């Protein structure tokens, strides 16, 4: 059930992805998805 | 969606479940009406 | 005494430890951040690099932190560190596969 | 052969290789000879 | 193969005996207490 | 700045998810999920778009100057992509290898075309429309999908280049990905 | 619109109901 | 040499543990 | 096959029995745990 | 009620104070009844409003729709909902019960009999009358045997329930011939909790669920018989502790028990718990995943049987640890799993890859909404999928939902036991309140050194 | 060494982008005389135009040891933007000392970080003496007062 | 077990039996082997278990030898579902090729003494050559990993860094085999057939084989070992 995903929730008039501190999480969180496991995926979505 | 019969009571149905957290909410106001006793 | 095998027998001594415990841990990660204040990082175990190095057989969850460290400075510090003015291109950036 | 265990200062490996023990847990033997099982029966096995 | 699994469930099914007839074997009397 | 009040009560001016643009001779309509990024992989790039999620969600067009007249004079689609497939990426690794699996031998990567039209807007000049599933050794993303829209106005090709991961392509970016791709127009 | 307006005040019909009844017993002698 | 060094320490912990669980001194004041 | 397994994991095995000595053995001890409780029981 | 200093007891302990009053005890008992019945009928009320009818039924946040539609009340041939009318009068019903329930709770809360055995002697007790708590569980198992037979009614002669296992996609199949058998049945109670078979979540079909069904109904029926016609043995009464405090701590543990196994039986099934109505489970998205990839590659032109990952054991197939060839995702943890779509394509030794060729249905094909969105993913605050994943879609599966609010509650359970536990037994013994302070047994044994 | 200076195919000066001081790794790129991406060393070696063998950058230098023989096939390019994006190329010998490869610490580094570590260690000690000589009558006794 | 009684069971009662890495055999059959009717079969289903796996070593005194091992591996070994041919006539010389299947297998297995050699037991591109009794040949043996496979370092051929990441100051000429190089040249291997047991009415022939395959290399910085495998095979002709 994860925690709160607060990426992608600031947006302006025009509807522009506005930063967040949220959205610094997020880019470290798939940076650190990114070397989870290198090669035992063969897939790209990660659900097993 | 509800039947055509029972299309305008489907506000009066959109606000029961917060009734029974208020069954517990209002046995903390028996409890400081009783002035916790 | 019983159950833990050893027990407090003097509650000064219970008392002046359960104060002594958090102050000392905060006091001595207080130094830690003083280290790295400076860069001074815990970061590599010679041995461990190099048996890794020359060997592409070995390797422990400790090195699957680092890189997963490396990972992390990569894709975080682009917009981390906006003064960097880091444009770093996706095959720069580090993967694993299918993800 | 030409960096024989004598020539290292081994003072009580030979005297442990005296009487049986040839092979350790590294997956070599001193005569070069491939590795067979020493059971618990090992330099480092002995040692402990 | 098959031995050290006969050896390892008999030593469990016997410990579990002894917790199983243990508390059925009177056990809230063991108290220093007046019940 | 000048003081003006807060938005109470007043609605919501965006809600398609998409911006115009207007270019030296071309129109696109680009995602406002995106934003601009200088990364010029080839130098005749004069406009970029990458998503703040994933930047392999991209889009840039050139301007190439050009002899033909027309993209008719280019040939047919498939000689005409024949023509440009470099904008694809080259491999950096010459190793012999077989062990890559439904793959060529002595290769890493491959591109499977999944579509070709020459489909016409307002004068009559044809829109060679293209989807090419770019299929890696890695598996990054799944594959990526390649959505090409190529026509010349005058002497310079306006070449679209879309790209989406497949993950991201399933998840929902094709609507975007179509929108931008029927929006690439050459006025 | 007219199904938020019929929300709400079903809302504050329906949490000022108890409050009522434990006032009510209050004033209207003991026993609670 | 490097892996003795942490098994004796390790059990010379757990052997100082041990000590202090069974030959403690015997407690005094409750 | 390159070597002799169990061959037993999985399969719907009640209590992960496979073969009847391991059956016989399990109610045996517990039996035998029994029996001394009920000779032994009344404390005396 | 009643206040502390003659009870005893704080206001935040005030439910004991009617540990001893067994018309309150009833009063808090419907009350309570009423309250779950309440919450019932207006869930059922929200799930029939919020309602989308074209989309597959587990997007909208609904989580008991799914158990009415479990009974097949209103499902299609393929899944359809078709109609809403039966989820609906299912909600009003429960909720007049609601209504009627809650009156009574608050009648004998208030006005009802304050002390229950100086006027009715059948429905009065003190808490050692191990016979007429006997008696009472003997009523309860007839009830529930009683209900188990409802559902046997349901299954064999009322034309309900959907089974997923039904060829095409599953079927609202009226069941004949149940497995009843005492072989299967018992060793589908004794057998493993692990990935190898599973305990109690490995019912893979519903002949074999409604057998089980059988044995629990009569089994509790005949044994209300035997509760209400028995005497506790003294071996009963020796072992345990018969107080009102005591029989909570059982009652605690026992249901912290089915609350573990009522969220793993929520994470896992795919047979009692239809994944058309539910959602997919852990093992499948995954394997769905497996299995997208696997067509859309022997689609476009590479092969999968040769075709060989970045590990060295198959990007698409690999054998699995038993001889049987499974699939070669990183899905090869879950090569247990049964789901409606891989029977067809399940072969006896390994997956057929001529049938993987050439055999492949439409439906199976099709079976990809699975895949795509809707993995047991979805986060606290719902957005997509993986906790990378972007405020695109708004959906978590009610699978892990009530899984985790189930086993959460039922882990608090189990601190509940544990406390009434170890209060019901020094309570029993004499030392609820603390040691006497004069005699202590510590210093009436011997020091330890 | 010298400068490295690298030159696209076409020929333009490009320029290795530093290690900062928090990175333990950084990437190696070689952007463009404004600014812009030109060329890396890649991590999937599959895709885009930034791989060097097919950019054709060369490396020349212009300093002490190396000061006029340029490269532009071999990986050597990639050893030298290696070495030049620490700063400047240096050779070094790790045979005299078993030298390994990883960076020490500065006598600065060591005396700020033992005397950073002992003044705020002697500020717990001020603090607690102080404690000790306020409070001398707690510390000491008060005799049931 | 026959493959027809195979075919007659639920997929649950072979699930943990271990029955589907059995290759099936035949009953019915003859051992005439030469009975077989000349000319072109079209056969599928080619079905490979091993029996032993022995691995080649080398002593540095001049002798060879072969010893019994370990597995590592679990119930992953057999190569199930090939199709392919072979071109025979009546005094017995064949033309046996394999086309697509299951044609590989990961596996681990230790030496005495405790030394991990992991090996792809691969039979792909197998030309068959010579008579019923005993035809040999040559089959491809791909290296075991694919090229975007990465070491712990992140370091790899295809993908990778091939680079000192974690000492900055370590690329002479040293490292050359350990990052420079990165090969995955596929090596060859021979393996030796002989037809027995075989089927007159549908055409099932299930024989033995020994295998002389290659090692995997790792990447490319220690030379492979020799490992000779021994075991079953099965194939229905068509
Ligand atoms: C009679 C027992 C005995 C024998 C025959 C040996 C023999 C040997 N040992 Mg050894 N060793 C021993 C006991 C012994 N050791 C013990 C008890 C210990 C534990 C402390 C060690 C620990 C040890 C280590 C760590 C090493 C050796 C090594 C060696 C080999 C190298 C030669 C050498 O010893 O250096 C020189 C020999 C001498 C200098 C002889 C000393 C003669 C007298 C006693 C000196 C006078 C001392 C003086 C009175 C005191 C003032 C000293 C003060 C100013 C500091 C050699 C074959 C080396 C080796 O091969 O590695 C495996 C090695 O590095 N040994
Ligand atoms: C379970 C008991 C046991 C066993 C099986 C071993 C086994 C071994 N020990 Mg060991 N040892 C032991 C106990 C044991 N030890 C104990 C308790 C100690 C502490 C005192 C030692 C201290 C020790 C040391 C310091 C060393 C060994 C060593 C060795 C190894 C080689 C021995 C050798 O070849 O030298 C030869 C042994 C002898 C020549 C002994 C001869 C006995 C003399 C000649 C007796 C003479 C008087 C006698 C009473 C006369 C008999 C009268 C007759 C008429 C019957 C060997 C594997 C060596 C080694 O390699 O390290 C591992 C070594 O350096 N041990
Ligand atoms: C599951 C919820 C629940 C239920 C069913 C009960 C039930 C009961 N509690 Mg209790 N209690 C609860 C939660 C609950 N409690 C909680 C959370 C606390 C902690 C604050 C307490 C603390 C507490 C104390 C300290 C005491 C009780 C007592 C009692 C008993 C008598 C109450 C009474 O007569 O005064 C009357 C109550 C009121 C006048 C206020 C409630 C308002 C009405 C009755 C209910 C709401 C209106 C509702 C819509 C009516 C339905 C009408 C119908 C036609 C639909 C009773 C059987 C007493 C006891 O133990 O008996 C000796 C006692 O002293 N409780
Ligand atoms: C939830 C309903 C319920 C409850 C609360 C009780 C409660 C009780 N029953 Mg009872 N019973 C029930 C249902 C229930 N029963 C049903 C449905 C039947 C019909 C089959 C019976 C038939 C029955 C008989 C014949 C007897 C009792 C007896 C008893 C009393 C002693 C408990 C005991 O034997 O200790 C605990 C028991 C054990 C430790 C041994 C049980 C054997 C194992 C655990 C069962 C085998 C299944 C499997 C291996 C378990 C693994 C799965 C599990 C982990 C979930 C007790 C108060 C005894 C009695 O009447 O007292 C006078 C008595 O002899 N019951
Ligand atoms: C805030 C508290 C809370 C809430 C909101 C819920 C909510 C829910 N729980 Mg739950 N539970 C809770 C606390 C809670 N629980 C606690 C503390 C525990 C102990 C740890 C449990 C243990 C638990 C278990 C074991 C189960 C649930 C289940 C459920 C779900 C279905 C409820 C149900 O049908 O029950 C059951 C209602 C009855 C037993 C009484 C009615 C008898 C039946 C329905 C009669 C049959 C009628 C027939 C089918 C239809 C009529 C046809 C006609 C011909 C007669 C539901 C969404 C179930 C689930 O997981 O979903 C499948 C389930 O198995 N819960
Ligand atoms: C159906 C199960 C059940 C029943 C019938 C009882 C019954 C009783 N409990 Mg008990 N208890 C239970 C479960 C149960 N408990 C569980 C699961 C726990 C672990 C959390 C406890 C822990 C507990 C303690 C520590 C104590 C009792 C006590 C009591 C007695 C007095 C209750 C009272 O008036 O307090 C008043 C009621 C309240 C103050 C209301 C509490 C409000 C809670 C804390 C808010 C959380 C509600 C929220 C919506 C749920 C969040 C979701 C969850 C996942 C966190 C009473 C007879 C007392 C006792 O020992 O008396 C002898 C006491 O000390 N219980
Ligand atoms: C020049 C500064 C200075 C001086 C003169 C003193 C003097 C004194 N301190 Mg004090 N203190 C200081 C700084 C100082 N302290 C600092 C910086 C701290 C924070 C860590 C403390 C924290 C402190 C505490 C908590 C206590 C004292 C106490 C005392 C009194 C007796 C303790 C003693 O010395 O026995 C001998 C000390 C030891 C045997 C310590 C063991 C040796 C240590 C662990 C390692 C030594 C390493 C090496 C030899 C030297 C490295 C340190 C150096 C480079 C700075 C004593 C009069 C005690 C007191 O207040 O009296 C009631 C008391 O309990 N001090
Ligand atoms: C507390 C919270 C509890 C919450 C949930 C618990 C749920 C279920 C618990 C019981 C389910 C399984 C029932 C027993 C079946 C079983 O264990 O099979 C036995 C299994 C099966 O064992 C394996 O089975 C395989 C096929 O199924 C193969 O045959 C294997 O060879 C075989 O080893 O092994 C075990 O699970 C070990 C059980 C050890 C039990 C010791 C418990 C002692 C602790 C307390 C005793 C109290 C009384
Ligand atoms: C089956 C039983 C299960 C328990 C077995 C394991 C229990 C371990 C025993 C605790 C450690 C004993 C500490 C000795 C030190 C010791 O006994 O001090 C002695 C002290 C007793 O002091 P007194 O009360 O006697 O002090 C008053 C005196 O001044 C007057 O006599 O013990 C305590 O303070 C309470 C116990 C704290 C325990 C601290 C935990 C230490 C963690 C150890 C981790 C080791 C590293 C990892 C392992 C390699
Ligand atoms: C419906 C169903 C089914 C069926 C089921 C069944 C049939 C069940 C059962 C079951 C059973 C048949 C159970 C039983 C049980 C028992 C138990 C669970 C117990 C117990 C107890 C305890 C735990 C104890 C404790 C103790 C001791 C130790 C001794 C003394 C006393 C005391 C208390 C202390 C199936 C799956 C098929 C299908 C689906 C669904
Ligand atoms: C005693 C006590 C308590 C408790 C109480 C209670 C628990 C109560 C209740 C009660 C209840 C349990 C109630 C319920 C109910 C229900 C109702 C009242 C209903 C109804 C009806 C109607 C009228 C409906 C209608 C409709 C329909 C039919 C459908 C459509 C829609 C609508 C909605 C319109 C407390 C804790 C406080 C405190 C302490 C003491
Ligand atoms: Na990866």
């Amino acid at each position: 059930l994860n925690g709160f995903n607060f990426n992608q929730s600031v947006v302006d008039s025009n509807g522009r992805v506005l930063n967040t501190w949220a959205d610094i999480i997020n880019r470290a969180n798939l940076g650190m998805e990114v070397m989870h496991e290198r090669n035992a995926h063969n897939f790209p979505l990660d659900l097993a | 969606k509800l039947p055509e019969a029972y299309a305008p009571f489907s506000p009066i149905v959109d606000v029961l479940p917060i009734i029974p957290v208020l069954f517990i909410l209002l046995a903390f106001v028996w409890q400081a009406s009783v002035s916790f006793r | 005494s019983q159950i833990f095998g050893v027990a407090f027998s003097n509650k000064r001594w219970l008392h002046f430890f359960m104060l002594f415990v958090p102050v000392t841990g905060l006091w001595m990660s207080a130094l830690g951040v003083v280290g790295l204040a400076l860069n001074l990082r815990a970061y590599d175990f010679v041995s461990q690099e190099i048996r890794a190095a020359e060997d592409p057989e070995f390797e422990t969850f400790y090195t699957k932190n680092i890189l997963l460290n490396e990972g992390i400075r990569a894709w975080m510090a682009a917009q981390d560190q906006p003064h960097e003015k880091l444009t770093l291109p996706e095959e720069v950036l580090p993967r694993g596969n299918a993800l | 052969v030409l960096n024989p265990m004598w020539r290292q200062g081994m003072f009580v490996l030979p005297f442990l290789t005296r009487l049986g023990v040839t092979q350790s847990w590294g997956g070599w033997t001193i005569s070069g000879e491939t590795s067979s099982n020493p059971g618990i029966w090992s330099y480092e096995g002995a040692a402990a | 193969m098959l031995t050290l699994k006969i050896f390892v469930y008999t030593v469990v099914t016997f410990f579990v005996g002894l917790f199983i007839f243990g508390f059925l074997s009177n056990d809230p009397s063991r108290n220093p207490g007046k019940g | 700045a000048y003081g003006e009040g807060a938005n109470v009560f007043g609605r919501v001016t965006n809600k398609s998810g998409f911006v115009p643009y207007a270019g030296d001779s071309f129109a696109l309509l680009l995602p406002s999920k995106w934003n601009p990024s200088d990364e010029k992989e080839v130098d005749s790039i004069v406009l970029r778009y990458a998503d703040n999620f994933d930047a392999v969600n991209n889009v840039y067009v050139i301007a190439q100057d050009t002899d033909k007249s027309s993209i008719q004079d280019y040939g047919s689609p498939e000689e005409f992509i024949s023509q440009f497939g470099y904008l694809l990426g080259r491999q950096a690794w010459a190793g012999q290898t077989v062990s890559e699996g439904g793959f060529d031998a002595n290769k890493v990567s491959s591109a499977a075309l999944l579509g070709v039209a020459t489909e016409k807007d307002k004068k009559g000049k044809t829109y060679y429309k293209f989807e090419i599933l770019s299929r890696t050794a890695d598996g990054n993303e799944g594959g990526r999908h390649q959505l090409v829209k190529a026509t010349v106005s005058n002497g310079k090709l306006y070449l679209l280049k879309v790209q989406a991961g497949d993950k991201r392509w399933f998840k929902g970016t094709d609507k975007e990905c179509l929108g931008v791709l029927d929006s690439f127009t050459v006025v | 619109s007219l199904t938020l307006i019929l929300q709400l005040v079903a809302l504050f019909a329906v949490v000022a109901a108890g409050p009522l009844v434990v006032v009510l017993l209050s004033v209207r002698g003991g026993n609670l | 040499m490097e892996a003795l060094v942490y098994t004796f320490l390790l059990i010379g912990t757990l052997g100082i543990i041990f000590f202090s669980i069974f030959f403690r001194e015997p407690p005094r004041i409750a | 096959l390159v070597d002799d397994r169990m061959n037993g994991d999985g399969t719907g095995l009640p209590f992960g029995v496979n073969d009847g000595i391991l059956g016989w053995v399990i109610a045996g001890t517990l039996g035998t745990i029994w029996a001394i409780y009920f000779v032994s029981q009344k404390d005396l | 009620g009643r206040d502390q200093e003659t009870t005893g007891f704080a206001w935040w302990a005030g439910n004991a104070r009617l540990i001893n009053l067994s018309g309150k005890l009833l009063g808090a008992h419907v009350a309570h009844a009423g309250l779950i019945v309440f919450w019932a009928g207006a869930m059922n009320l929200f799930e029939v409003s919020h309602f989308v009818p074209e989309k597959p039924m587990y997007e909208q946040g609904l989580i008991l729709l799914p158990h009415i539609a479990t009974l097949g009340y209103g499902v299609g041939p393929g899944g359809e909902v078709l109609d809403t009318f039966p989820y609906f009068v299912s909600g009003v019903l429960h909720l007049i019960s609601s209504a009627v329930l809650g009156f009574g709770g608050v009648y004998h809360s208030l006005i009802g009999p304050e002390t229950l055995e100086e006027s009715y002697p059948f429905f009065g007790y003190v808490w050692k009358d191990k016979n007429k708590m006997t008696n009472i569980l003997g009523y309860h198992l007839i009830i529930l045997g009683c209900g188990a037979w409802l559902l046997v009614l349901k299954a064999l002669y009322f034309g309900g329930v959907y089974d997923t296992w039904a060829p095409g996609g599953g079927d609202v199949r009226i069941i004949s011939n149940p497995t009843t058998n005492a072989a299967i049945i018992f060793g589908y109670i004794v057998k493993s909790p692990f990935g190898g078979d599973g305990w109690i979540v490995s019912v893979d079909n519903l002949e074999d669920i409604i057998g089980g069904h059988i044995w629990i109904g009569t089994l509790c029926i005949l044994g209300g018989i035997w509760h209400i016609y028995t005497t506790p043995w003294p071996w009963a009464r020796r072992a345990f502790v018969w107080s009102g405090e005591a029989y909570l701590s059982y009652s605690l543990a026992a249901v912290s028990l089915m609350g573990f196994t009522a969220c793993c039986f929520a994470w896992f099934n795919n047979t009692a718990y239809p994944s058309e109505f539910y959602g997919p489970t852990g093992p499948e998205a995954s394997q769905a995943q497996a299995f997208t990839f696997l067509v859309r590659d022997q689609r476009l032109g590479a092969n999968v049987a040769s075709a060989q990952g970045p590990t060295g054991l198959g990007k698409y197939l690999m054998r699995s640890p038993t001889g049987e060839i499974i699939f070669g995702g990183e899905t090869m943890r879950f090569w247990d799993f049964r789901g409606p779509w891989v029977e067809p394509l399940r072969g006896p030794s390994g997956l057929d890859l001529v049938k993987l060729k050439n055999d492949i249905q439409p439906w199976q094909e099709r079976r990809a909404a699975e895949y795509m969105t809707h993995a047991p993913l979805g986060s606290l605050n719902s957005v997509g999928g993986v906790a990378t994943e972007i405020n695109a879609v708004n959906f978590v599966s009610p699978r892990s939902w009530l899984a985790t609010s189930h086993f959460c509650l039922g882990f608090f359970f189990f601190v509940g036991h544990l406390w009434h536990a170890g209060r019901a037994r020094a309570a029993a013994a004499g030392f609820e309140k603390g040691i006497d302070r004069v005699d202590e047994p510590v210093l009436s044994m011997r020091p330890l050194d | 060494l010298g400068h490295a200076s690298f030159k696209d195919q076409e020929g333009r000066e490009l320029f290795v982008r530093r290690m900062p001081t928090f990175f333990e790794t950084f990437p190696v790129v070689l952007i463009d005389k404004d600014g812009v991406v030109r060329a890396d060393v890649p991590f999937r070696k599959a895709e885009s135009k930034y791989s060097i063998e097919q950019v054709g950058v060369s490396v020349t230098f212009y300093g002490g040891e190396l000061n006029g023989l340029t490269f532009t096939d071999p990986s050597t390019v990639k050893k030298y933007a290696r070495k030049a994006q620490l700063g400047e190329i240096f050779e070094f010998d790790r045979s005299t000392l078993q030298s390994d490869g990883v960076f020490r610490s500065s006598p600065r580094g060591w005396f700020t970080f033992g005397h950073l570590s002992f003044a705020l260690l002697f500020f717990f000690g001020h603090i607690w003496h102080g404690s000790r000589t306020i409070f001398r009558d707690v510390f000491a006794g008060i005799d049931e007062d | 077990l026959t493959y027809d009684e195979l075919q007659g069971l639920t997929y649950l009662q072979v699930k943990g039996t271990g029955i589907a890495n059995t290759c099936p055999v035949v009953e019915q059959g003859t051992s005439n082997v030469r009975e077989l009717k000349p000319g072109d079969y079209k056969l599928e289903k080619f079905c490979m278990e091993p029996t032993s796996f022995t691995v080649k070593e080398e002593d540095a005194k001049g002798r060879e030898e072969f010893v019994k091992t370990k597995l590592l591996t679990r119930l992953t070994y057999g190569l199930d579902g090939m199709n392919g041919s072979m071109k025979i006539n009546n005094d017995g010389s064949v033309e046996f090729r394999e086309d697509e299947g299951l044609d590989y297998a990961a596996t681990t297995v230790k030496l005495p003494g405790g030394e991990y050699v992991p090996f792809l037991f691969t039979i792909k591109e197998f030309d068959g050559k010579g008579t019923l009794d005993s035809f040999s040949g040559d089959f491809l043996v791909p290296s075991y990993r694919g090229s975007t496979f990465l070491d712990p370092k992140g370091r790899g051929g295809a993908t990778g860094y091939d680079n000192a990441i974690a000492l900055p100051a370590k690329a002479d000429a040293d490292e050359i085999q350990r990052l420079n190089n990165k090969s995955y040249t596929p090596g060859k291997g021979s393996a030796v057939f002989s037809v027995a047991k075989v089927d007159t009415e549908t055409g099932e022939i299930a024989g033995v084989f020994e295998s002389i395959q290659p090692s995997d290399t790792e990447m490319g910085a220690h030379p492979a070992k020799d490992i000779k495998i021994t075991g079953l095979w099965y194939g229905q002709l068509t």
